[PDB]
């Protein structure tokens, strides 16, 4: 089977930039085709970041998010996303989802924790 | 937890039509048992339609054309094992996922438990306003009741967490106000197809639930 690997929590400080790691683990002998990656905030309407195998990246606001490991012309396996300028409202759970064929969609939830200053 | 409830029958169809203009990336059907996900079907434009071996001779797609905007799941001979909550998940760029949840239950005609409390009619082409005639109400639901299925048109809530997006294909206008008021549902440019039963379900914190059913007739 194809399984999404990610930590449960990602800590970051107020004003800093943090990267939410999210990788797709597929066995060496198992065949899969990943069409696109999707980040969504737990409790919102739609997605905040999408990377398509041919169309490239798309963000709800391009200045705040960036796929740090996804690249056109390569296997979509690493959906790690960097968030710039952490504010207190960025605290919450985020869903990292892989669209694979023929296994289907695989997702995981990551708790982004924004920390205060000393 | 679900957007549509359909009655279990031999050749039942779980309706699912993608309502957005974005080009599809992949569509998937899944079923939640109690907490686990069985894959039923996966369609991707770069491959052939994939149906799992457990469902190869159990389900098929009857109302689809090229592109598979309509991914309604029809059953050849549906049994007790097909009761559950299904997930119709469209993926597209750059919008992302669009999901519809269908709960299959064992029941009789849903119209039996929904007797009409009011008769409203209107001529074709008008914006029909369905006013619900229903401390400590918590959740309000507008739904269209048919013998074979019940579709949620609007789900309003004040305190708890929901900004509910109706997966009903036909365009309706809902209002999730904050002053506890006459919950209204607007059917813009109502036609003869909009006729039927519309039920206003209020759910209080006690667990009490009250229903108000309007029969809409568009000649
Ligand atoms: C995925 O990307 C993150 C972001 O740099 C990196 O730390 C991680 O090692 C990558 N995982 C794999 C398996 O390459």
């Amino acid at each position: 089977d194809v399984v999404v690997q990610a930590p449960t929590q990602v800590p970051g400080f107020l004003g800093d930039s943090v990267t939410l790691p999210c990788y797709l683990q597929v066995p060496n002998m198992e065949v899969t085709h990943v069409s696109q990656l999707t980040w969504a905030r737990h409790g919102e309407s739609g997605s905040m970041a999408v990377f398509h195998q041919t169309q490239g990246p798309s963000y709800s606001e391009s200045k705040r998010l960036e796929f740090v490991a996804a690249r056109l012309g390569a296997e979509l396996r690493n959906a790690s996303l960097r968030m710039f300028g952490l504010r207190v409202e960025d605290e919450g759970n985020y869903t990292c989802l892989f669209v694979t064929f023929p296994q289907g969609s695989r997702s995981v939830d990551i708790w982004l924790r924004v920390l205060a200053k000393p | 937890l679900w957007d549509t409830t359909v009655r279990l029958s031999e050749t039942m169809t779980l309706e699912c039509v993608y309502p957005l203009t974005h080009n599809l990336t992949q569509v998937e059907w899944t079923k939640n048992t109690g907490t686990k996900t069985v894959s039923i079907a996966v369609y991707n434009p770069n491959h052939n339609m994939h149906i799992e071996s457990n469902y190869l001779h159990r389900v098929h797609f009857l109302n689809s054309t090229v592109g598979f905007r309509n991914m309604s799941l029809s059953f050849y001979n549906a049994s007790e094992a097909d009761i559950g909550i299904y997930s119709c998940l469209f993926h597209a760029f750059p919008n992302g996922p669009w999901e519809k949840k269908i709960k299959v239950v064992w029941s009789d005609s849903f119209e039996i438990a929904a007797p009409s409390d009011s008769y409203l009619s209107a001529e074709p082409g008008q914006d029909v306003t369905l006013t619900c005639q229903l401390w400590p109400v918590q959740q309000v639901i507008w739904e269209k009741v048919q013998p074979h299925q019940v579709d949620i048109l609007a789900s309003c809530n004040l305190s708890q967490e929901t900004r509910y997006t109706s997966k009903y294909l036909r365009q309706t206008r809902s209002n999730c106000s904050q002053g506890s008021m006459k919950s209204i549902l607007i059917i813009p440019n109502a036609m003869a197809a909009d006729s039927g039963l519309y039920r206003c379900r209020s759910e209080a914190i006690t667990g009490k639930n009250k229903s108000f059913v309007i029969r809409l007739i568009i000649t």
